[PDB]
Order: structure tokens, then C-alpha cells, then sequence
């Protein structure tokens, strides 16, 4: 129905807002040497998956790391050099955040624009009757 | 029970950076 | 071909874990120590070299790993989900819990010991070691067991997941509830 | 995402690696025998959008054949082994090839590395080794503690100088390793090369017969880049990079008017 | 329901872990202003509709009043 | 199941299977 | 859920939890 | 009550 439409949007609403989140933890996390957790923090994703389960929601099912080595930079005096001397920042690439970041935004507000078509149509919907 | 503290910008932040006075985080948890 | 010196540190973080996801190695020299935690996930490699050294956990999560050699030290935990495993060595010194779902597993040690929770979902296993001890949780759901040992220790819970259990240990002290 | 906003950020990524290259190789102006890496860019895979599959042929240039690009790549960073100059050095240990031919060395871990870098020394013991990490250079040459002079001949013969004792007594021979392919050579930084598949086995010899090159006692190779092609190649990058950030803004913006006018 | 013939938007990422060989992970080939256009046609058909099923009553109370 | 890599947001206990992700 | 969820944990230092 | 909340009246 028509309201099967608000389930199908809402859900990619929430979907790309955690995509949002995970480029925002990658803009912030660019130049961390260090982390809680004894992890080098590596660029984080969020793959999208159709549960197909006529509607076909989306839904996150895993926020998955990049597979890039880690950019190694020759520090020796660092403490936390190894024995070559190098320390190891995280694999975020800036370009595809900044490409997300737009992707993102944009797959957003047109999913707004078919929950409100969805919401005329079924007001009409109910001026039938009276 | 009563649960309260400050919003916004203090609140959302780590717990090591220490904007949040310390009794106004107890506050976050419950209160009677 | 196989991982060099040169080829670990390219690999490798600030506090030493090694990452070899979706990398195109073949086996690793033998004693291999590793400051943090090892990933081989995903990775053609069919061994574990003899004298292996983890300081961290063990992760091979839907990897090729096959033959994990008797010695292997671990200090965290091992993770070889939808692996090739298809037995456990006897004196792994595992520091943490022990995951085996998805594998091709068929016999285990007698007498293990998890330090943590062990995983036997939908594994051809057909029946548990004499003296099994765990300290975690118990899941053997959707796996061919359906008769337990004499003697079983679990210390937490255990869940049947969906297979009947016929035969229960006349020696059996549990910490927390069964679940099916 | 738009298509065109994926295409237009493999030409960023593509130009990214190009001044991560051209920047090596910068940093590498003043390295003995250093080899300039140029990153090489090819274009991607060609798709027929307005066929349901890949027919052949069939009307290319009408709107049936229109085939659209997926952008572009750095595919290999290939090493121009362009012989460089020559430097003439007081040094008695440090010493060059004229020509095709390198040095070979014992890794710790038991294989032997290759290099280009003259700069050797001796150890404690008496080896000649190289002048950084100190690894043991092949053949081993000991040198005697009662030696006053080293020469290094023409083709790695290297003899001592004893005092009471006329002519020069020979403490062996150096080899020098050639491949048939030099760029297939692996680097693993520390002026040192590893052979791969694409390298070939090594082939070793007397440094002067064989068609291999001469070593030449008290010179360097300098580093073989051009500062002014750096520098060349920087301006182009750069220029491409910010077109390509004027696609994506262009597309973003398009989209933009889409779901605010509609 | 059909899914559409048009081939699939290949992308070039030898990053995602769910690429393949050649680093390309092929996406779903909805074209977003297709997608907009279905959206006004549907909504205004969608609507056309309701406006002739509430007249279509109208005529059938009258038909009601009919000798009265 | 999906996808193989996914991660987990439970803190590091190295002694709980972390039952957040899809673990089949 | 019948019992709220718990907060978030954000520690400078995973060990002291 | 919030503990050692301002006050809105001169010191």
C-alpha cells in the first residue's frame, strides 16, 4: 500500500544517515595515530543490502573496514615507532568521504520528496468518502 | 525518577573531555 | 607466493596487528610471532606455520585455513568462522573463547578446555570430547550432536539451537540454564 | 551516486597517486643510485548502456552504440633505469658500475638483495659491507688488518697493499648480478631490489666480460630524476585534479535543481 | 513485477571488500530521473483516478432521487 | 547470511562471541 | 524492549571499563 | 537544585 512507501523510505532514511555517521567517524579519525581498542582505526563503510523479504526495503547489515594498506610514515622518534621506525595512519581516503558525503546527503532528501508524494496521495485518498 | 543534564554540544562529547561538571552527569543517571 | 619481512611490515598497525584481508599469501614462515592481533581472513592460506605466535586474537573468518599445527600460541581469541577447519589440534594454549561455526569440523580434542564460549553451529560434528570443560557459553544449534559425553562442564549457558539431545552426562554441573 | 560522480573521482584518485609518485621521487634527489618512478594511466572499462548486452558492432555512432567510460587508473609505476651521472669521491670503499649490473648482498633472513649503491665499508671483522644497514656484500672480501691501500680493479678484483712485501696481493673478486628485465625488479627500500617473476633468475658473471658493466673504484651514481619533469608533472596533475573537482560539483549541483524544483 | 534489461553501472573500487579481479563493484541500475518522472506520473494518475470514482457516486446518489 | 567482514560495536572482551553481528 | 537500553561507553582506554 | 546552579539575582 501506500503506506508501505513510508516503511520503504524511512528505512533508506535511517540507512543513509548511517552512512553519514560512518564518513564523519572517517573525516575525524584521517590523522589518528592512536586508538582505545589497540587498533589503528581503518576506514569504515557501510554496505547497504536489499531485504527483499513490489517493496524492497533497505537495510544495513554490517558496517565492513577498507581492505587499503595502512599509509606508513617514517616517525623513529615517536613512541610508538616500531624497530624500522614507521607509524601507521589509517587508510581514509578524503575524496570518497567528500563523494559520500554529497552521495549521501543527496540519496537523503530525494527519498524525502517520495514519502511526501506518498502523503498527498493517500489525503486525496481519504477526501473519497466525504 | 527524575533525569536531566545539559544538552547540545557539552553532552555530546567523550566523558575525557571534561565540560560536563561532575555532579550535573551523576544527574544523567537517575534521580528521586 | 609467501609473505617476506618486507611484505609483514606493509601489513601491520601502530601496536602491531597484521592484516592480511583478501591478501594473495600462501603460507607464513615457521615460528611467526605477531605483537597483536592476526587477520587472515579471507586469504588462500591453507596452514598455520608451526611455532606460531599470536599476541592478540586469531581472526580467519571465511578463509581457506584448513591445518592449524599443535604449539600455537594464542592470547586472545580464535575466530576461524566459515573456515575449512576440519579437526582441532590437541594443546593449543587458547586465552580466549573458541568459534567454529560454519566448518567443515569433525573431531575435537579430548578433555578441552575454553577459556571462553565455544561454537559448534552447523557443524558435522558428531559427538563431544570426553571431559569438555567451558567456561562460556554453549551453542551447538543447527549441528548433527545429539548425544553428550559421560562427563561435561559448561559454566554457562547452553543452548540446543534446535537439535535433540537424548543422551545428557551423568556428571553435570551447569551454571546457567538450557535453552533449545 | 550518479555515474559521472564516480568517473570524474577515479581521474582525482588516478592524479592522487601521481603526486604521491612524483613526490617520491623528488625526496629521492640526492639518493645514490636512485631510479625515478613514473606512474602510468590507462583508461577503464567501456560499457554499453543503450544495449541490453554486448552486441557487436551494430550502429556505434547512433544512440544504440553510444559506449560511456568508467575513468581511469594508475596502472604500474614503472622504474626508468636510465644510467646517472658520475660522482667522483675520495672515498676508497665506495664504488660504481658503468652499465647494466648490480651489487648483491646478504639479507639477514638469508636470500641476497641487489643494488645499485656503491657506498661500502668494512665491518668489524674485516668484510666489506655496505655503508647503511651494514649487510655483507657477495662475494665476501675480507681485507687483512696488514693492508695500507685497497684497489678495486676493473672488474672487482680487489687487492692489498702489505707493507714488506712488493706486489699486491688479491683478497678475491667481486661479481655483479644483470636481469634481463631491470624494471621487474621489486624495491624494498634501503637502495635495495628483490627478483620477481617478471625480473627473471639472476644472472651473475665477472664485472666487464659478459656484456656487464665495470666497476670503478671511488664514485657514486647519482639519482637518474629530472627535477625540471617533476616539476612538469606536478603542474599537470595538479591542473587535472581541480578539473575533475568541477565535474563533481557540476554533477552535484544538477542533482541539486532535481529534487528542489521537482 | 519485471526488472529492468539495462546493464549494470560498473564502478572502479579496488577498496570494497565485495569487489572482484578488477576492482569493480557493479552497482543497481536505477537512473534517478526515471525514477522522478514515475513518481509525478504515478501520483497525478494515482489522483485522476479518485476524482472519477467520487464522481461516479455523485451520479449514483442521484440516480437515487430520480421521481422525487 | 551477507556480508563476511561486518563489524561489531560490543567493547573488546576476547572471551563473549559477540552476538551483535549476523555470526552465521 | 521492556528494560531501557544501556548508554554508550566512549573510553579513553578500553581496559578500564 | 541542579547542584551549584547560577543564580539570577545580584551576588
Amino acid at each position: 500500500s501506500l503506506f508501505n512507501v513510508f516503511n520503504v523510505t524511512g528505512s533508506a532514511m535511517s540507512a543513509e544517515s548511517v552512512r553519514l555517521n560512518t564518513t564523519s567517524s572517517n573525516l575525524a579519525n584521517a590523522d589518528s595515530v592512536s586508538s582505545s581498542a589497540k587498533d589503528t582505526y581503518k576506514a569504515r563503510h557501510a554496505v547497504f543490502g536489499a531485504e527483499l523479504s513490489d517493496t524492497v526495503p533497505v537495510k544495513v547489515m554490517g558496517i565492513v573496514e577498507s581492505d587499503k594498506p595502512l599509509s606508513a610514515e617514517y616517525n623513529p622518534d615517536h613512541p610508538l615507532a616500531n624497530e624500522e621506525g614507521y607509524i601507521y595512519k589509517p587508510n581514509v581516503n578524503v575524496m570518497e568521504e567528500m563523494a559520500n558525503m554529497i552521495s549521501a546527503s543527496r540519496a537523503y532528501q530525494t527519498n524525502v520528496q517520495v514519502a511526501d508524494s506518498s502523503k498527498q496521495m493517500l489525503l486525496r485518498t481519504l477526501q473519497m468518502g466525504q | 525518577n527524575m533525569v536531566a543534564g545539559i544538552p547540545g554540544a557539552l553532552s555530546n562529547q567523550p566523558p575525557a573531555d571534561a565540560s560536563i561538571p561532575q555532579d550535573v552527569a551523576q544527574m544523567k543517571d537517575g534521580s528521586v | 607466493y609467501e609473505l617476506d619481512y618486507y611484505s609483514k611490515f606493509g601489513h601491520t598497525d601502530n601496536y602491531g596487528n597484521l592484516d592480511l584481508r583478501n591478501k594473495p599469501y600462501t603460507q607464513l614462515p615457521s615460528g611467526f610471532v605477531v605483537k597483536g592481533n592476526l587477520n587472515i581472513s579471507q586469504t588462500p592460506i591453507k596452514k598455520l606455520p608451526k611455532g606460531l605466535d599470536v599476541g592478540g586474537s586469531l581472526e580467519a573468518t571465511n578463509s581457506a585455513l584448513k591445518t592449524i599445527r599443535s604449539g600455537t600460541k594464542i592470547k586472545g581469541y580464535a575466530n576461524l568462522l566459515g573456515s575449512k577447519i576440519e579437526s582441532w589440534p590437541r594443546g593449543i594454549k587458547l586465552g580466549g573463547y573458541l568459534n567454529l561455526t560454519d566448518t567443515p569440523l569433525k573431531t575435537l580434542p579430548a578433555k578441552l578446555r575454553v577459556k571462553g564460549d565455544l561454537s559448534v553451529i552447523r557443524t558435522p560434528i558428531s559427538a563431544l570430547p570426553e571431559g569438555l570443560v567451558v567456561d562460556g557459553n554453549l551453542y551447538i544449534g543447527g549441528s548433527a550432536l545429539q548425544v553428550f559425553p559421560d562427563t561435561m562442564t559448561v559454566k554457562g549457558n547452553i543452548f540446543l539451537g534446535g537439535n535433540k539431545i537424548t543422551k545428557w552426562p551423568s556428571n553435570l554441573t551447569l551454571g546457567g540454564a538450557v535453552a533449545p | 551516486m550518479h555515474p559521472a560522480l564516480w568517473v570524474s573521482k577515479t581521474g582525482l584518485d588516478a592524479q592522487q597517486t601521481n603526486i604521491a609518485t612524483i613526490s617520491n621521487n623528488l625526496a629521492n634527489a640526492s639518493t645514490v643510485g636512485y631510479k625515478k618512478s613514473r606512474a602510468v594511466f590507462e583508461d577503464l572499462f567501456y560499457q554499453n548502456i543503450n544495449q541490453p548486452g554486448g552486441q557487436s558492432s551494430q550502429n556505434t555512432e547512433l544512440p544504440s552504440g553510444l559506449m560511456l567510460g568508467a575513468g581511469s587508473k594508475v596502472v604500474a609505476t614503472q622504474k626508468v633505469h636510465t644510467h646517472g651521472n658520475a660522482q667522483t669521491t675520495t672515498n676508497a670503499l665506495d664504488m660504481m658500475v658503468e652499465g647494466d649490473g648490480f651489487f648483491q648482498v646478504t639479507l639477514p633472513d638469508g636470500n641476497i638483495g641487489y643494488t645499485r649503491n656503491g657506498q661500502f665499508t668494512l665491518n668489524g671483522e674485516g668484510t666489506l659491507v655496505t655503508s647503511g644497514s651494514g649487510y655483507p656484500v657477495e662475494p665476501e672480501i675480507v681485507i687483512p688488518e696488514d693492508a695500507i691501500s685497497i684497489t678495486v680493479g676493473t672488474d672487482g678484483e680487489v687487492s692489498v697493499r702489505v707493507r714488506g712485501q712488493q706486489d699486491n696481493q688479491v683478497v678475491g673478486q667481486l661479481t655483479i648480478t644483470d636481469f634481463v628485465n631491470p624494471g621487474g625488479l621489486e624495491p624494498i627500500g634501503q637502495n635495495l631490489y628483490l627478483p620477481t617473476g617478471a625480473s627473471g633468475d639472476p644472472q651473475e658473471g665477472v664485472p666487464g666480460l659478459d656484456g656487464l658493466g665495470e666497476i670503478r673504484q671511488s664514485m657514486l651514481e647519482a639519482s637518474n630524476v629530472n627535477v625540471t619533469e617533476e616539476l612538469v608533472n606536478m603542474i599537470e596533475a595538479q591542473r587535472v585534479y581541480e578539473m575533475n573537482s568541477k565535474v563533481i560539483s557540476s554533477v552535484d549541483k544538477m542533482m541539486s535543481f532535481v529534487n528542489q524544483q521537482l
